DNA sequence: TGTGCAACAGCATGATCGCGGCAAGCTGATCGTGCAAAAGTCGTGCCAGC
RNA sequence: GCCGC
């Protein structure tokens, strides 16, 4: 629950700590007040209102109007962050981003094998930099993880070499933005190509409910002996020629 | 305003419960413990590596001890010997020559990674770093006799030792933080130096207390009468920042009015303004006062930012009643910056020039101001 | 005459076959008719911030004997142009000067003052003013303000459809909107009650508000029902005849007419019988007492013998009670009418509900119900009620507000008080009662006679009235307080309130953005725009199918096809090109007015109601010379439908067809051959196109080009052209003509073209003169062109050779295949402008410095920086150079003998200070253009910013300077006739300066007049040029007066030139879009007999199954002007004489079918029949409007004319092979377009990079290094196909493992492959989260 | 024949309302107090190095 | 606000 920085060193807190900055203001004066013998009915508004506070913290919204901050609207209590689409279940859990992803417009490729696909070698060298930098020091070119970063990062040719190997057999996933079945996503064999554009094969357009007047699509890399077993047993685009429906 | 800045890149979580969330950022230790990672260590190398990459400074040198950090592991079999040996392996990493022990470590390693065919490699590896690093600090116009060698090859050896990076480490650190100051008190110039508080925003936050607080309060959709759930809550929110609001600015009106001299012509025009001078002004404790003071920065056309530089107690028995010595500070500075190429400065006579000004002060004195940001310029 | 100068350069050929009537309006009018009107002052309080200032002034402190006068306004000069607030980022606004007067009223004397002090204005605020073409640069950006379409103020009725209760039962209600109030409400229950929501508030019954308003029941009960009398006198018991009210009913017994029968028991009712009964004159009649069971008593009979009486209104009679008004002496019995055939019961049954009868009770009643706290004291309640309603602050209805209620109400006066009175009320229930008693009908919510318009005046003056209201309370108390030496100034003038309101508009609202300004269309659709939305409209969800569909009132008034697609469908809408306001804010449409046969070219604006009453016949309806219809019957529209009448029936005739489509929808040529939700598509396309480095005229056009490339304020336009002097790359001096001029001074008018500046879009606007030298121009010429427009017509796109075919599956689907030639000859190329700024800020450390030395970095990366530390102009940067050298300095003050020590070996600072410089984000490559270097007031100033002054002041004293010199060269040639008119020395005069001596004095009259006058005129001219000069000096070289913190800004533009690529998506103006995927060599490409290749292959299938007709069409007129472009072209080639070019032209242009637009060369200059063949050489520039347009047949003759098959279709040959293709293949000529989508701006791959603090999982989004959101559908996929180790790396590691990133890293560096999962985080931090609450959550073993 | 019980209609409240991507767009903190208690510091005088 | 559905 950190508070958010602002320009110079000014802190502006956020509104998890509003609720319990009320809460502990309020729970103490009553304390101090408790031990005062205040009369009754002080007592029992601060009370109240302590109750009052607890609740607004808890589930703001709840019993009553919702407690607002500077702007007009309510203050994000405990409830309001477990639950809804913007709640940890739907957001960070059952979806989360991903590293080793990309992203860019597709074209169509004519010349392309069913199970190929045409990757720009720019998106490459870099969702593969792990398998170049491993590659760089293993055949000597390399002696230190900051050599093979420095050369890749002055994309010298022996580095495209390297790279052409690291994509020479592994299997690579596009998937469209509204994956409304399992045919959303297919694994494919990376073909390095000169270009900004994702090369796709006509024949799984309409798998993919695809067509070439803006739409993109998602790369992911499979880096695991197991994620590139299951990709080419079972996300192939060989493998799922019928429709599973 | 006649010219404004661009507005500078702001973000915040879109999409998410908890707002703004954060964001993770790369360090020095974190760039070199993600090096450590990815070299060949055992498990007590690895050990020994994060024990060393902890002690390593912002600047990126060693600032504990070798025999420390043996110490610290408290294991048998790891000796200085093979923690020199992981010292050694964690230095040549991607900012070459961190975690060096002192300035001659980083030179020594910096210059160990070249061709082997340095027009004056060896003769600025060990000769001029290695020894008589003291000689080099000075004008070393003995060190010529001393390695045996010309003057004029000398002359590149030292430029090829400035070519050496001085401090590394430093250069992967990022710099996000710029630390502007806002200026919470401008104050500008006019025939009797009017002074103004900015960034106040009390009406901005008595605007927004009411139409949240009272404006729930006077929604009459929920049953009875919110006058003391909230609408007085919001009284007390605005009497505390008027009332911190009025304080800062008397406060400050005090200070500007005793220091209208340092703001009028020449800076150094100090009064050594004591809390007390300003408590007895308010009619209130000078610690609330002090507190006040402690952070609180002011604008000015030419004048320092900071209330706290006006308070310089420093009486220093002058001559015709009492003085400061930050004045004093800033006519000491003046005087030996503007002296013979010579400069000799000396404490002594430095404390008599003063004294024959008015400004009875000691001859040490002088010595402790001069050696706060200045060095005797061959006074010695 | 017939033909502007700039128009007869190149004459498009119109197809037109229909006068038009009246031509088009500006189109930016709205926007500056509603400012113009608030700005502005007026002598009433009609418009101007006057009506503001007369409804809050004048002001006085309760009990304080003291008041505000207030007398006029003024509005100062602003301190910078647009250009300079433009590029400095500040607010172009006003200073606004208010002049108030205090005066002191006497205590002792009533009505008697004392003191009256009428100091000068004081000052408040600054108002942002609108620039030419109507936007608001507010920190220097453009901030268009989009007009409002709401719910006029008024009352409306409702039914909610019937579909409440599921019992088939509708129900009524009655609403009131004020402009600023509290509402009103009248609905009813299935039980029939009448029921009040007052504010939103519980539902409370009609009779309390009734009663507050001092209305006894008894009272209520005559007003509400029609009382009718009952005599029972000597037993008879007679009954009173209204036989018009009784028509369905049964006789309980028979009925007798004077002692004869009329009307026998259970006698069938018959309009007959009721006709005879009324027929016969009859007195009252008997009737049997038990019919009265069911009757209810109206008034209250008291009895004459004793205080007790029957005062139970709303209740009903009983048989023992006969005999008790019988005693009384109750001769006559009043009772209501209890009727229900057309009437009904309703009010008493309310009066049954609520027991309340008294003012007190109701007012005690609605302040609880309303206000549920403490319990009033007499007093609340009262001062509540006046608040909620007729309150002249609280409550207030708009002279519209007032308009429409009388309107509805059936008033003949239209005038009112802006709040409602007690008879309001009275016809607002009396009218919702009859409503569900049959008579009258409810009203349409989306009828545009409902609906109405704010543009950005009235909601400048609505914000600044509550700026006022809020400083005039501030004001109040001030008085109670204020001394008589108190000033105005002095007496709470609180500038603050009104100018943050008027920012807080401005800057932050709804309604306030940026104007697109990719295109100068673009620009102009986003100035005529409507939106529902907004603080008083409604919100997206809150939408419904019925408010986002197209109403028949839309007709003329907004286009049915320009709106946005997904969420904001139906909400956002585009006025038509005819389209205007009323006054009270209602749209309008021009129609002719028909009288008798013919209809006549006066011209009349009816807004929706008022087209409904008449009969309008349609825009395509032909006429005779003498204006009477052709055809007897004709098509029309009378009420929301369309059928035929006689031609005398209609009584207003369609002005245009285009009266119906919006300006950019106007631009789609062959528009009626075309999809509606398609061309919907291709307008919405039209305005994302980006300018190319050259212009590109639409071979086939509209007619409305010129319209919006001069409206927009995009091109130079000549304000009063004389003759061109002076003709550069960044200036245009026109010579005035002296048919018009101003006396004194003469004259002479200076253009500066605009130069590449970036856009808000990040894209280029240029400007580029059309005229050479010594050119004669007219008022209103075009001078120089902008972004995307050719000799003043806009250009947004560029004429490629297409053929429809599909080639080797390098166009399936919507892919675009285009040959090499488009990218080497750089069409479809852009200039793209960034603007990156650094800023030095004083900081604890100290002063932040900016240098061209830099700690510990190599002269590599200072190699282009100038000795202040700044690129140099010109420089080419690309990754990560160096733009500004800064440095911040470090806090340090022990000095250890290391650092010593590093301070000794290095520099003094010793590389203390960091580096924070400007440096070139990477993928960013660009050129240096333009560094804004501006300096803080006192602060030393940078050694480069002295030539930036130097430039601006060299400008400045070069554009100057040529006004001296005409004045001056005008008083030589008066001194000059002067000498020549005595003792003229000619030559030798002229070889001498200073007149030679002032040729000494000559005559008397001479030396003391002409002599004297002229050395006068002389040295007061030389005065003030020299005062002019001096004082734009001291302007140009000022201190800028910064933020407190800032001490010094530096600004740098780049530019850089955007390649053709294939990821790039095209698109035409007929819905029809697609991305490249290849480019083709040209000797790959289909060629026809000639040898000439295509640029662009289309895929036919493409057409028929979106029905884009549209686009054949086009290409087929493309064909043919370029077939007509291409004979003229030969014939130029060949230095034919200019008579038969000249014949050739005459006879392309004078070719169709009875066009209206007639061109002869005859009188055409024979120069000028040279220049015009020479700027269509390419191609003639043919124009068919919207609805009225070419023809096929008019097509197929202009295809045989340039000697063209007139199929269309030509024979192709494969490039690759030689062989010839089958079919003949469509080959032409179609108007592409560049679209702002490149894959350049959308290429983004991450390995690794930053996450987030909470939840540990990378960030999102590009521009900041993030991942790809792996979503649920995406996991239901993987599941789906079984992948369980795929998703368990996708969900564990590479997401939120923070152990296991950096594990997987080690192991793939290491070539192992393994992935070792463990736990992510976020599920750590929900179960701290669940924890936080009083939940415990465990994970067992 | 008047009476008590169980089934039902009307109303108020709560919960839910697709998925990816790109822009432009931005929040503050308060006492205070006097008081000794404690820590800290400044002007001054020491002895050791040149 | 826009893009792909
Ligand atoms: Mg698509």
């Amino acid at each position: 629950r950190p508070l958010v920085p602002l320009d110079g060193g000014r802190f502006a807190t956020s509104d998890l700590n509003d609720l319990y900055r009320r809460v502990i203001n309020r729970n103490n004066r009553l304390k101090r007040l408790l031990d005062l013998a205040a009369p009754d009915i002080i007592v029992r508004n601060e009370k109240r209102m302590l109750q009052e506070a607890v609740d607004a913290l808890l589930d703001n919204g709840r019993r009553g109007r919702a407690i607002t901050g500077s702007n007009k609207r309510p203050l994000k209590s405990l409830a309001d962050m477990i639950k809804g689409k913007q709640g940890r279940f739907r957001q960070n859990l059952l979806g989360k981003r991903v590293d080793y992803s990309g992203r860019s417009v597709i074209t169509v490729g004519p010349y392309l094998r069913l199970h190929q696909c045409g990757l720009p070698k720019k998106m490459a060298l870099e969702l593969f930099k792990p398998f170049i930098y491993g590659k760089l020091e293993l055949r000597g070119l390399a002696t230190t993880i900051k050599a093979a970063k420095k050369m890749v990062e002055r994309e010298e040719a022996v580095v495209w070499d390297i790279l052409d190997e690291v994509i020479r057999e592994h299997p690579v996933l596009l998937n469209r933005a509204p994956t409304l079945h399992r045919l959303g996503i297919q694994a494919f064999e990376p073909v390095l190509i000169e270009g900004k554009a994702i090369q796709l094969h006509p024949l799984v357009c309409a798998a993919y409910n695809a067509d070439f007047d803006g739409d993109q699509m998602a790369v992911h890399v499979p880096l695991t002996l197991e994620a590139q077993l299951e990709a080419r047993a079972l996300m192939m685009s060989t493998n799922n020629i019928l429709s599973p429906a | 305003t006649a010219g404004t800045p661009s507005g500078n890149g702001v973000d915040y979580q879109d999409d998410e419960l908890p707002v703004y969330q954060g964001e993770t950022t790369q360090s020095l230790q974190d760039y070199l413990m993600w090096q450590v990672e990815l070299t060949p260590f055992t498990d007590t190398d690895r050990a020994i590596a994060t024990s060393i990459v902890d002690a390593v400074d912002d600047t990126g040198y060693l600032t504990i001890q070798i025999e420390d950090i043996v110490d610290s592991i408290g294991d048998d079999e790891i000796g200085l010997e093979e923690v020199e040996a992981v010292l050694k392996r964690i230095q040549r990493f991607d900012p070459v020559g961190v975690a060096a022990k002192d300035l001659r470590d980083c030179l020594l390693i910096q210059l160990s990674q070249f061709a082997k065919e340095t027009p004056w490699l060896e003769e600025a590896r060990l000769i001029i770093s290695d020894h008589l690093d003291l000689l080099a600090n000075h004008d070393f116009r003995t060190l010529m006799r001393v390695t045996r060698l010309k003057e004029e090859v000398l002359k590149e050896a030292v430029n090829l030792i400035q070519s050496l990076d001085p401090r590394p480490g430093q250069s992967i650190q990022t710099g996000e933080p710029e630390y502007v100051i806002p200026d919470v008190l401008v104050r500008k110039v006019n025939d009797r130096w009017v002074v103004e508080l900015n960034s106040d925003s009390l009406p901005r936050l008595k605007i927004n207390q009411q139409y949240a607080a009272m404006g729930n309060s006077a929604r009459n959709d929920a049953d009875g009468q919110f006058i003391r759930s909230n609408l007085q809550e919001a009284r007390w929110l605005i009497k505390s920042l008027e009332s911190a609001n009025d304080t800062l600015l008397r406060v400050s009106r005090c200070i500007v009015e005793q220091q209208q001299a340092f703001f009028e012509q020449g800076e150094e025009y100090m009064k050594p303004m004591v809390l007390a001078d300003i408590a007895q002004a308010v009619e209130m404790h000078e610690s609330t006062i002090s507190r006040v003071t402690t952070q609180k920065y002011l604008h000015s056309p030419r004048g320092i930012f900071e209330l706290k530089y006006f308070f310089s107690s420093h009486v220093n028995t002058e001559g015709g009643g009492e003085a400061s010595s930050t004045a004093i500070r800033a006519l000491v500075k003046k005087l030996i910056a503007a002296e013979n190429p010579a400069k000799p400065l000396s404490d002594s006579k430095l404390t008599s020039m003063l004294s024959e000004q008015g400004i009875m002060v000691a001859r040490r004195t002088v010595a402790k101001y001069r050696e706060s940001l200045s060095i005797p310029p061959s006074n010695q | 005459m017939v033909y502007s100068y700039t128009e007869k350069k190149r004459i498009r050929k119109d197809f037109g076959k229909r006068p038009q009537v009246l031509d088009v309006p500006y189109l930016l009018s709205i926007q500056l008719d509603s400012f113009q009107k608030f700005i502005e002052q007026d002598p009433e309080g009609q418009y101007g911030l006057e009506a503001a200032f007369r409804s809050v002034f004048p002001i006085q402190s309760y009990s304080g004997n003291s008041e505000l006068q207030y007398v006029s306004y003024r509005l100062g000069e602003p301190v910078f142009d647009v250009q300079e607030c433009q590029i400095r980022g500040v607010t172009y606004s006003a200073p606004l000067r208010v002049k108030l007067r205090l005066v002191i009223y006497e205590r002792e004397a009533p009505e008697g003052t004392v003191k009256d002090i009428k100091e000068q204005e004081v000052y408040m605020g600054e108002i942002p003013l609108m620039t030419d073409n109507g936007t608001f640069v507010i920190n220097g950006t453009e901030r268009v303000i989009v007009s409002q379409l709401h719910r006029s103020p008024g009352v409306f009725f409702d039914s909610d459809k019937g579909k409440t209760h599921s019992s088939g039962k509708v129900l009524y209600n009655a609403r009131i909107i004020p402009y600023r109030g509290s509402w009103l409400d009248f609905e009813f229950d299935p039980k029939d009650n009448l029921f009040v929501r007052i504010d939103r508030r519980r539902k409370l019954p009609a009779t309390i508000i009734l009663r507050a308003l001092n209305y006894t029941t008894e009272q209520i009960l005559d007003l509400f029902f029609e009382k009718v009398i009952f005599e029972i006198r000597d037993n008879k018991l007679q009954m009173e005849l209204v036989p018009e009210r009784l028509r369905g009913e049964t006789a309980s017994f028979d009925i007798e007419a004077n002692g004869k029968v009329y009307v026998e028991k259970g006698r069938r009712i018959t309009a007959r019988h009721i006709r005879q009964l009324e027929k016969d004159d009859v007195k009252l009649i008997e009737v049997p007492v038990e019919y009265i069971a069911g009757k209810v008593v109206a008034k209250d009979y008291i009895d004459e013998s004793t205080g007790e009486l029957i005062c139970a209104a709303n209740m009903e009679l009983s048989l023992d009670l006969l005999a008790k008004l019988s005693q009384s002496g109750h001769k006559r019995i009043e009772t209501l009418f209890t009727n229900d055939l057309d009437h009904g019961p309703y009010i008493s049954e309310t009066l049954r509900v609520d027991p309340t009868n008294d003012r007190l009770s109701a007012l005690v009643e609605i302040y609880r119900m309303m206000r549920p706290g403490e319990p009033p004291t007499r007093e609340a309640a009262e001062s509540l009620f006046e608040n909620l309603f007729f309150s002249e602050d609280r409550y207030d209805l708009s002279a519209v507000g007032r308009m429409k209620f009388n309107r509805s109400l059936l008033r003949e006066e239209i005038e009112g008080s802006g709040i409602l009175s007690k008879d309001d009320i009275i016809d607002v229930m009396k009218k919702l009662i009859d409503i569900r008693n049959g008579k009258g009908e409810v009203d349409d919510i989306d009828h545009l006679g409902n609906r109405r318009i704010r543009s950005v005046g009235e909601m400048a003056e609505n914000q600044f009235r509550v700026g006022l209201v809020r400083v005039e309370r501030a004001v109040k108390e001030r008085l109670s307080l204020g001394d008589l030496d108190t000033l105005m100034p002095q007496d709470m003038i609180n500038a603050k309130p009104i100018s943050a309101a008027v920012k807080e508009f401005f800057g932050s609202s709804q309604l306030s953005q940026f104007m697109d300004q990719n295109n100068p269309l673009s620009e102009i659709t986003h100035k005529r725009r409507i939106s529902a939305l907004g603080p008083g409209g409604l919100t997206r969800e809150r939408a419904g199918f019925e408010v986002r569909d197209v109403h028949p009132t839309h007709y003329g008034r907004v286009c049915p096809i320009e709106t946005p697609e997904g969420p904001n469908i139906g909400l956002i809408n585009s006025l038509s090109v005819y389209a205007q306001t009323n006054e009270y804010g209602f749209l309008e449409t021009p129609y002719r007015k028909v009288t008798d046969g013919v209809v006549t070219d006066e011209i009349h604006y009816l807004s929706a109601i008022e087209e409904g009453n008449y009969v309008i016949a349609q825009a395509n309806s032909n006429l005779d010379e003498e204006g009477h219809f052709v055809e007897d019957l004709v098509t029309c529209r009378s009420k929301g439908e369309s059928s035929l009448f006689s031609r005398d029936q209609v009584d207003y005739m369609d002005v245009s067809t285009q009266q119906v489509v919006s300006v950019g929808a106007s631009l789609i040529p062959f528009l009626e051959h075309d999809d509606a939700n398609r061309a919907l598509m291709g307008a919405n396309m039209q305005r994302q196109a980006v300018p190319t480095l050259r212009a590109d005229k639409p071979l086939v056009g509209t007619g409305m080009e010129r319209a919006v490339a001069v409206d927009s304020g995009v091109t130079a336009v000549a304000k009063r052209g004389g003759v061109v002097q002076y003709v550069d790359a960044s200036r245009i001096v026109i010579k005035v003509n002296e048919d018009e001029m101003y006396p004194g001074e003469a004259g002479i008018d200076i253009y500066n073209l605009t130069k590449y500046t970036r856009s808000n879009q990040n894209t280029c606007i240029n400007q580029m003169p059309c005229v050479s030298l010594g050119e004669p121009v007219e008022r209103g010429d075009v001078l120089a062109d902008g972004p995307s427009t050719d000799l003043g017509e806009l250009a947004l796109g560029q004429n490629m050779r297409v053929a429809f075919m599909p080639w080797n599956g390098y166009n399936f689907e919507d892919s675009i295949l285009v040959s090499e030639r488009v990218v080497q000859e750089d069409r479809f190329t852009t200039i793209h402008i960034q603007e990156l700024a650094c800023v030095s800020r004083d900081t604890k450390l100290g002063p932040e410095e900016i240098t061209a030395d830099i700690p510990n970095v190599g002269e590599a990366a200072l190699s282009k920086l100038d000795e202040s530390g700044i690129v140099y102009i010109g420089a080419e940067v690309t990754g990560g150079d160096i733009l500004v050298g800064k440095v911040t300095p470090k806090g340090e003050t022990q000095l250890t003998p290391e650092e010593k020590l590093l301070r000794a070996i290095f520099g003094e600072k010793a590389s203390d200070v960091k580096d924070s410089s400007l440096r070139v984000p990477n993928g960013v490559s660009g050129t240096v253009i333009d560094v804004q270097v501006f300096t803080r007031d006192g602060v030393e100033k940078d050694k480069r910013a002295l030539e930036i002054e130097e430039m601006q002041l060299k400008q400045a004293k070069k554009d100057l300077s040529e006004e001296l010199q005409i004045l001056e060269a005008g008083l030589f040639s008066r001194i000059r006739a002067v000498l020549v008119a005595g003792g003229v020395e000619a030559e030798k005069l002229d070889k001498l300066p200073r007149d030679r001596w002032l040729e000494l004095g000559l005559t008397d009259e001479e030396k003391q007049n002409q002599l004297e006058q002229l050395a006068e005129q002389y040295d007061e001219l030389k005065h003030e040029f020299e005062k002019k000069l001096e004082a734009k000096r001291r302007k140009i070289t000022q201190g800028d007066d910064l933020a407190p913190g800032v001490l010094k800004i530096v600004k740098v533009y780049l530019a850089v030139k955007r390649r053709i690529q294939p990821g790039d998506k095209m698109a035409g103006r007929h819905g029809n879009k697609g991305v490249i995927s290849k480019i083709n060599p040209i000797e790959d490409m289909p060629y026809d007999e000639n040898g000439t290749p295509v640029d662009i292959v289309l895929n036919p299938l493409g057409v028929p199954s979106r029905m884009n007709i549209g686009q054949i069409l086009e290409t087929h007129l493309g064909m043919a002007a370029k077939g007509i472009g291409d004979k003229i072209n030969a014939m130029l080639k060949q230095q034919q004489e200019v008579a038969k070019l000249r014949e050739f032209i005459q006879r392309a242009y004078d070719l169709g079918a009875d066009v209206r637009q007639k061109v002869d060369l005859s009188t055409f200059s024979d120069e000028e029949v040279m220049r015009l063949a020479e700027n269509l050489r390419k191609g003639m520039p043919i124009a068919t409007p919207v609805f009225d347009g070419a023809k096929e047949a008019e097509i197929k003759e202009l295809l045989k004319l340039g000697d063209l098959p007139t199929s269309g279709q030509i024979r192709l040959y494969d490039g690759r092979t030689g062989e010839q293709f089958e079919r003949p293949v469509t080959v032409g000529y179609m108007y592409m377009l560049k679209l702002n989508h490149l894959v350049d701006d959308k290429m983004h791959a991450r390995s690794t990079g930053s996450y987030s603090l909470v939840t540990q999982q990378p960030l999102g989004g590009k521009a900041q290094f993030g991942g790809q959101r792996f979503g649920e559908m995406e996991v239901w996929a993987l599941e789906a196909y079984g992948a369980a180790y795929t998703l368990q790396e996708m969900l564990t590691v590479k997401s939120d493992d923070v152990n296991g990133r950096t594990k997987m890293y080690k192991n793939i560096v290491d070539g192992n492959h393994q992935m070792e999962p463990g736990m992510p985080e976020s599920f750590n931090v929900l179960l701290k989260e669940i924890r936080s609450l009083g939940i415990n959550i465990e994970l067992e073993d």
